[PDB]
């Protein structure tokens, strides 16, 4: 019912449920992550013949149309900006690098410009392993002290998931020059995440 | 004494056939030579590339046009594909007959070429020129070969935004040879050009591409015009015409409204940079929702002081007029402009592309010109003069003052007789009165030692028809050879159609019959041989406007004002049975105001299949080597080469 | 017009495009009634606050001087009408929605064929074009037949 | 309701209606030209009525 032709894969999708304005750059993701979690339960369970057979057609439309939209806030170093001639933010270019890797191949996009992304990523991390962001997108830490240990560790743990998710994209051509940067970047991230949460305190988000 | 004539195409595209011409000349009354001519990677071991094309030549067969197929399977064996310093490639001809009688130390010759993938002709058109965003744009595309027939091979379609990221990527093979596909374009888009290419998937640089605009959503309450007095603005040392203009503003069903026009004087530049006259701004009051804005020879002239500038200043400026119409009762307001307001020096204008910048000496020297009036091409019945300077080495110059007045499509061909002994020819043509378009040309001689020329006379200058046959003269001058037979061949599209000879006489006239293979204009290359040299020269020759094969037919029966909701039927008539693919613009996007990307017609459809015409010239002559580069071959007759193209453009 | 000349010679005091677009911006009344510094202190560049600044001071200066004098004429009424705004020295906006291409389509003819079709309703004249696709004759470009269509009421 | 429409000119007819129905109601306006003129045309567009 959550996933089905009643569900994700309406020909409408999640966006039409959900019932709130998407106008904004990460609002694009609920025409993909969405999708494209429908699709990974019905393709690993085998489901597809019980639903009718237009829904394939209902899915990747809906995935199409969130790659054609998200594209156009794209800036011109790979990163993301959450509003069209606004600021980039590291937090935006990671949750793209997140889904459109797996999205890529059924669309049409390119892994040159999903490498040109992740590049700008790793240009984010600071001398600690953690990432940076001049502007995000979500806050979220509130009611709760200590904004700056959650908010760093957080958007450090987010970044990093958005890398591996990043890591299928690679072939033969990245597999020495940018596949070892990342790899390295993750470890050196980790390695942050690894004594903050030693050292405890964070928070439960 | 004996030699082989191999000319190719400069450029061979991979997986469509290349003709191929051999010839030879000079030959033992019965001799007979046989070989095969194929293409072959310069580099590795020299691998041929797959197919061979055997010749067999007799002195009473001296030529051959050969069909070398190049599939791409076998391109990709041959290594072309994988590349390394430049994308060239050699064909070469295989005969004993070089190592059997012309001695060479090679039993192969052989030019190189350059290659491209770009093969076929690929069409495509959205439904709409402009765009909003949050519409749907439907968008078909035509996939045809090199012979104009439907093509079903594989294609890649893929859409880019105004920043030039790909937005959509598909892939389709498409039997019937029309693919359609729809998407929608979002609502947070920036104004800008958006494009879609097509290219064929194994055609890397096959592309072709159709592009929109997308801009924002903006519909006038009310319909502004400007419209000036005189379609263009003369300027004339001492003369300046009067710059007035009407301005208009009344609601669609009719109704002029009522309100307030401003107006704003400017310069627009070529560029598009605006500068603004500070102080001719103007107001005035619409009456019958209409006014007429004058500006005077006097504030102009004061104007271009204001902002440091002469009459003799302008140079192609166009006078901007922007006007802003506030209607009284609303207080809403739209605005309008006028772009097309050039400062012009003749109402004339002189097109000199047809000339051939290449002397024959001892022959007559054409000289080519089209006059067109701006608003339209033909400007027939004009007086079009010539003043032609003919500097003799020594002696002094001498002057020939020639004229003619144009007719049918505004077209002149004013022979100039040149001595054989001359060195520079400069030309001054003055077309139209009182107020004559001017083009100053300088021609140099071919050097004087030369083993002499070819001169290629046409009778009529007239454009033929598909159908007509057209008679060329052929002339050689000077030294005088020994020569049996004149040789000349047809090009067409970057192919060598026809080949043939003609016998050597007091005055020889070759007919050529212009059927459909030769639209929309073709190269007529002649050559004699004049002691192991070559003696050639070239004229292009422009086939009038043709029509399809077959017919489509589009009639709607009787008067055609309809009023709303009622049914209309139309007739469509074709000469087979076809796939009739229709659409319905409005004319309001199709309006001389808008830069609207003109739909197709024949013309882009002739211009598209002219895109593999090799021609970097008008007919070239100086050098008989260099006359087969400047018509789209290469050639080598085992004693002198060409130089094979730096790239895939005329420098 | 007085108004249009007085902003257009403050913009010929600033020569750099980024200058004058915070000073255009600067001219440009807001909509809601901020205070010009108060509003002026938002712009986060500097150097654009201080042309801005400058604009936007003497833009209201100048239309609150200006105010209530316009109109003039015989009559002893005094019409009520919004404050002048700048006439931008920008590209003007040309037309750009026009009514979706209906016929758009392909269609098997086989020697002639007629098609009943139902007209949508506009002023403006159309014209429809057409293209032959045939295997054995190619490609034709049919020409363009006009069809006006009009509304007595 | 009689209405002169002068040529090439536009005219705007007043009707006075207040919806008391909670769903929604298409509502038509029907427009003829008197005499032997068969000009003429209507117009059915459907209001949305809230509670
Ligand atoms: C098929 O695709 C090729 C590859 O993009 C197209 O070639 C490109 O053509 C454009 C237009 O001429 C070139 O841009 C121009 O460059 C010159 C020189 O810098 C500049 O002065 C112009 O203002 C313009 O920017 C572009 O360089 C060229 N691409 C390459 C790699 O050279 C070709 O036009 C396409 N053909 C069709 C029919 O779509
Ligand atoms: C059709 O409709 C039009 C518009 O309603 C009618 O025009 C009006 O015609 C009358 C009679 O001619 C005009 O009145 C006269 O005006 C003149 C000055 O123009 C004056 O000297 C006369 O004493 C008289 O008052 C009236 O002004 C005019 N409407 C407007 C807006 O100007 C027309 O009469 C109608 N056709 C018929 C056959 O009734």
């Amino acid at each position: 019912d959550t996933l089905g032709s009643e569900g994700a894969l309406s020909p409408g999708g999640v966006a039409s449920l959900l019932r709130l304005p998407r106008g904004c750059g990460e609002q694009t993701m609920i025409y993909l992550a969405p999708t494209l979690a429908a699709s990974r339960y019905l393709d690993k369970t085998e489901q597809w013949s019980t639903l009718p057979p237009e829904t394939k057609d209902h899915a990747v439309d809906l995935i199409q149309k969130g790659y054609m939209r998200i594209q156009q806030f794209r800036k011109a170093d790979g990163s993301y900006a959450a509003w069209l001639s606004r600021d980039s933010s590291t937090w935006l270019t990671a949750f793209v690098l997140k889904v459109l890797s797996l999205a890529q191949e059924q669309v049409g996009g390119s892994p040159e410009k999903l490498q040109e992304t992740s590049n700008w990523l790793l240009s984010q991390q600071q001398a600690d392993g953690s990432f940076q962001d001049p502007c995000p997108v979500l806050d979220r830490s509130m009611q709760g002290g200590l904004v700056g240990n959650d908010e760093t560790v957080a958007l450090t743990a987010f970044v990093t998931i958005a890398l591996h998710h990043g890591l299928a994209v690679f072939q033969d051509e990245g597999a020495e020059p940018l596949k070892q940067r990342v790899e390295a970047s993750i470890s050196k991230a980790n390695s942050f995440l690894g004594e903050k949460a030693s050292a405890g305190l964070l928070g439960a988000h | 004494k004996p030699r082989l004539l191999l000319f190719s195409p400069s450029v061979v595209h991979l997986g469509v056939p290349l003709s191929v011409g051999v010839q030879l000349q000079d030959v033992p009354r019965g001799q007979v030579v046989k070989g095969s001519v194929f293409l072959r990677n310069p580099s590795r071991n020299n691998v041929p590339c797959s197919p061979k094309v055997d010749f067999t030549l007799s002195s009473e067969r001296d030529f051959a046009l050969l069909s070398l197929q190049v599939p791409l399977k076998d391109a990709k064996s041959c290594g072309l594909h994988q590349l390394l310093r430049g994308p060239e490639v050699q064909l070469v001809a295989h005969s004993p007959w070089l190592k059997d009688s012309l001695s060479r130390t090679t039993n192969i010759q052989g030019i190189n070429l350059l290659f491209s993938s770009r093969r076929g002709h690929l069409f495509l058109q959205t439904d709409q020129p402009i765009y909003n965003p949050g519409q749907r744009v439907r968008y078909r595309v035509f996939a045809l070969d090199q012979k104009m027939r439907p093509s079903t091979d594989t294609i890649t379609v893929m859409v880019e935004n105004s920043h030039g990221l790909r937005v959509r990527k598909k892939e389709v093979y498409m039997p019937s040879s029309i693919f359609q596909d729809d998407f929608v374009i979002p609502d947070i888009s920036e104004p800008g050009t958006w494009k879609i290419s097509a290219r064929f998937s194994d055609g890397l640089e096959s592309n072709s591409s159709t592009q929109f605009e997308v801009k924002k959503y903006v519909l006038p309450n009310f319909e502004v015009k400007i419209t000036p007095g005189k379609p263009y603005i003369l300027t004339v040392p001492g003369h300046l015409d009067e710059m007035q203009l009407d301005i208009q503003a009344r609601y669609i069903y009719g109704k002029p409204v009522q309100g307030v026009a401003y107006v704003r004087f400017g310069l627009l530049d070529e560029d598009g940079k605006k500068t603004f006259f500070r102080g001719l701004e103007s107001q005035t009051k619409l009456v019958n929702g209409q006014s007429h804005i004058s500006l005077s020879k006097a504030e102009f002239q004061d104007a271009l002081e204001k902002l440091n500038m002469g009459i003799t200043d302008l140079q192609g400026l166009r006078l901007y007029v922007a006007a802003a119409i506030i209607e009284s009762p609303g207080g809403e307001m739209e605005e309008a402009e006028l772009t097309s307001w050039y400062f012009v020096s003749s109402p004339f204008s002189l097109d000199l592309s047809k000339t051939k910048r290449h002397l024959v000496p001892g022959a007559p020297f054409l000289l080519q010109a089209l006059v067109r009036e701006m608003s339209g091409s033909p400007a027939s019945g004009i007086p079009v003069k010539v003043s032609a300077t003919v500097s003799s080495p020594g002696s002094v110059p001498e002057v020939q003052d020639i004229q003619q007045n144009t007719d049918g499509s505004g077209q002149v061909s004013i022979p100039i007789i040149i001595p054989q002994t001359i060195s520079e020819l400069q030309l001054s043509v003055s077309a139209g009165s009182p107020h004559p378009a001017i083009a100053r040309l300088t021609v140099a001689a071919p050097p004087s030692g030369g083993p002499g020329f070819l001169s290629i006379e046409r009778p009529d200058s007239r454009p033929p028809r598909v159908g007509d046959t057209l008679n060329l003269n052929l002339r050689a001058v000077g030294s005088g050879a020994t020569f049996s037979h004149y040789y000349y061949m047809i090009l067409s599209r970057g192919q060598i159609v026809f080949m043939n000879r003609e016998p050597k006489r007091t005055l020889t006239s070759v007919s050529v019959f212009v059927d459909h293979h030769l639209a929309p204009s073709f190269y007529f290359v002649a050559f004699y041989y004049h002691g192991d040299h070559p003696v050639a020269n070239s004229l292009r020759v422009d086939v009038q406007a043709g029509a399809c094969e077959g017919k489509l037919e589009l009639s709607v029966d009787g008067a055609k004002q309809y009023r709303n909701g009622e049914s209309v039927k139309l007739h469509l008539e074709t000469d087979s049975l076809a796939l009739v693919a229709l659409g319905a613009l409005d004319t309001a996007l199709y309006a001389a105001g808008s830069k609207s990307h003109k739909p197709l017609n024949m013309g882009k459809v002739f211009e598209a299949m002219n895109s593999y015409d090799l021609g970097c010239g008008p007919g070239g002559g100086d050098s008989a080597l260099q006359v087969f580069q400047a018509a789209g071959l290469a050639f080598s007759d085992g004693d002198q080469w060409t130089l094979s193209r730096k790239r895939l453009s005329c420098p | 017009v007085n108004f249009q000349k007085a902003i257009n010679e403050k913009l010929g005091q600033y020569a750099s495009p980024t200058a004058k677009r915070c000073c255009q911006d600067g001219v440009t009344r807001l909509p809601m009634m901020r205070s010009c510094e108060q509003r002026a202190a938002r712009v986060q560049q500097p150097d654009c606050r201080e042309p801005f600044l400058s604009c936007c001071q003497f833009a209201e200066s100048l239309r609150k001087k200006s105010r209530d004098k316009g109109q003039a004429g015989l009559q002893r009424a005094l019409e009520i009408l919004q404050e002048e705004d700048l006439i931008d020295e920008d590209d003007i906006p040309v037309r750009s929605f026009f009514p979706e291409n209906w016929l758009w389509r392909v269609e098997t003819v086989d020697r002639f064929q007629i098609l009943t079709l139902w007209l949508p309703d506009s002023l403006t004249t159309w014209e429809i074009h057409g293209l032959s696709l045939s295997k054995t004759k190619g490609l034709c470009v049919a020409t363009p037949v006009q069809l006006r269509v009009f509304r007595e009421f | 309701q009689q209405v002169l429409v002068p040529a090439g000119s536009a005219r705007p007819v007043a009707f006075s209606v207040v919806p008391t129905a909670a769903a929604a109601v298409s509502l038509k306006v029907v427009a003829r030209g008197s005499f032997e003129f068969p000009v003429g045309d209507a117009v059915s567009k459907v209001l949305q009525i809230e509670k």
